[PDB]
């Protein structure tokens, strides 16, 4: 698994990869990881599928209660503050990495990280999943504040790609979804329009000298194609 | 004996319970409900006696979820812990099925809330009449229609074309039969319903009224949700009937 989301001027971006494994057999190649909470707050799973359902359901079900006896939308720091007792009341009998984010008018795009343990942090971008190692030096070397909403869909797409490419437990679509003041959008990339991938990447074309024929010089050529 | 708690008369009836209906009309407020076409719309005095008082802090209408509506009619207090209840039990009926309430469920869960009062000695019966409104999905088309149920003291729950309850009910029913003949409320537009809602108020209590003395709500196949109308659109309904 792939999740990341990242703040831009007026709001959240959050992305995912859609496999779901038991390790080395993909049982689905088109899961959705982007749930939703409240209208402009959602968050991204990793870990047990089992768990994380779970406790997405229960957090969005306190969610609507409290909207009704308040009459106003909800803050995506009441979201956050409900997820992370539930992850932390039952720490020692679940997998669950979850990222948080939203919009509301107090305090604008916010991303908190509730990772294994079932700490809470406020940050600018977060990172989970089997997939994130591989993009903690992408983000250190690519990354910048005050992306517009398109840049920064366009940043989180080519870095779920990365991502996938190198990480066995990742692949298949990309999904997105945008979150600022009006109307929330989501998009679908498929693999065959993939912005990355090492199967189309020019510098890893042409094979390795492996298997060289059977010559009278140590001189390293070409592969053997053909039988002698 | 039988008049201080729940057990049977010598004639088959419960005083409680009829006692806990006049506490119904003792409250001195009106409200009417009518079902037209596309829609359903209630509409409930807001009386503000004390000048001092800050108006938005007082209605009689709230919302159960986001689809589903209520008015209170009868003693305020009572009829506040009731919206607490129906809030709690719409909420673990999604839980359990995942998808939001009917408003034909909710009301006879509602219903079996206050038959159980009627039934079990200790627990005052709460004096109010609770008006659920909402739309609802029929089966074979999957096409939306608007409904009103009431719910009463004695745990009766039933549904209306239009209905009249408070003080002086007596007077408005009687009217909205009349209109009835004219033309059944399911072929009416909002602005012919609406004039004969305002024209029963009007005509029980005896006075005329202004956008501030009624707070109306509504439903419609346009859009599910249930919400208040804006003091604009009810002056033009006003004006419209001021001149027939």
């Amino acid at each position: 698994t792939t999740i990341m989301a990242v703040a831009f001027k007026g709001g959240v971006v959050l992305a995912a990869d859609s496999r779901t494994s038991t390790g080395t057999y993909v049982v689905n190649r088109a899961s959705n990881k982007l749930t939703k909470l409240a209208e402009k707050i959602y968050c991204c799973r990793s870990g047990s599928a089992a768990d994380t359902q779970a406790l997405a359901e229960q957090t969005a079900n306190y969610l609507e209660s409290y909207e009704i006896d308040t009459s106003k939308p909800v803050n995506v720091t009441t979201a956050a503050n409900i997820f992370k007792k539930l992850c932390y009341m039952n720490k020692w009998n679940i997998s669950a990495g979850i990222i948080v984010a939203g919009y509301d008018p107090l305090n604008g795009g916010s991303v908190y990280s509730i990772p294994s343990g079932g700490s809470c942090v406020k940050l600018d971008y977060a990172l989970g999943g089997s997939g994130s190692i591989f993009l903690y030096s992408f983000f250190d070397a690519n990354y910048k504040t005050g992306m517009s909403k398109e840049e920064c869909v366009c940043f989180c797409q080519r870095a779920v790609a990365h991502a996938y490419s190198r990480d066995g437990s990742s692949g298949g679509l990309i999904r997105t979804i945008a979150l600022h003041q009006g109307e929330p959008e989501d998009m679908t990339i498929p693999w065959t329009k993939t912005p990355y991938c090492m199967e189309k990447d020019p510098k890893y074309r042409d094979l390795a000298v492996q298997n060289p024929p059977f010559s009278s010089s140590a001189k390293i050529t070409v592969n053997q194609s053909r039988s002698e | 004996f039988d008049k201080y708690i729940t057990v049977f008369s010598p004639e088959g009836s419960l005083y409680q319970v009829e006692y806990a209906f006049k506490a119904v009309t003792y409250a001195g407020l009106l409200t009417v409900a009518i079902r037209c076409k596309d829609a359903v719309l209630v509409f409930t005095q807001h009386n503000v006696p004390d000048r001092l008082m800050r108006p938005d802090t007082i209605t009689s209408l709230h919302n159960i979820n986001k689809d589903i509506g209520t008015c209170i009619t009868g003693r305020a207090p009572d009829g506040k812990s009731l919206v607490q209840k129906a809030r709690q039990e719409a909420s673990e009926y999604k839980y359990r099925y995942g998808s939001p309430i009917p408003v034909s469920v909710l009301a006879k869960r509602v219903a079996d809330m206050a038959q159980v009062r009627t039934q079990h000695a200790g627990l005052r019966l709460m004096g109010v009449v609770m008006t659920f409104l909402g739309m609802e999905q029929n089966d074979a088309d999957g096409s939306w229609v608007p409904q009103i149920y009431c719910v009463d003291p004695a745990g009766w729950c039933g549904s209306y074309h239009a209905c009249a309850i408070g003080k002086k009910q007596i007077e408005a029913n009687a009217f909205l039969e009349k209109k009835q003949k004219n033309a059944p409320f399911h072929t009416l537009s909002q602005k012919d319903a609406a004039m004969i809602a305002l024209a029963a108020l009007q005509s029980a209590l005896g006075a005329s009224l202004k956008a501030t003395d009624v707070e109306v709500g509504r439903c419609s196949v346009e859009d599910h949700c249930f919400r208040r109308v804006p003091d604009e659109d009810v002056e033009e309904w006003l004006t419209a009937l001021a001149e027939a």
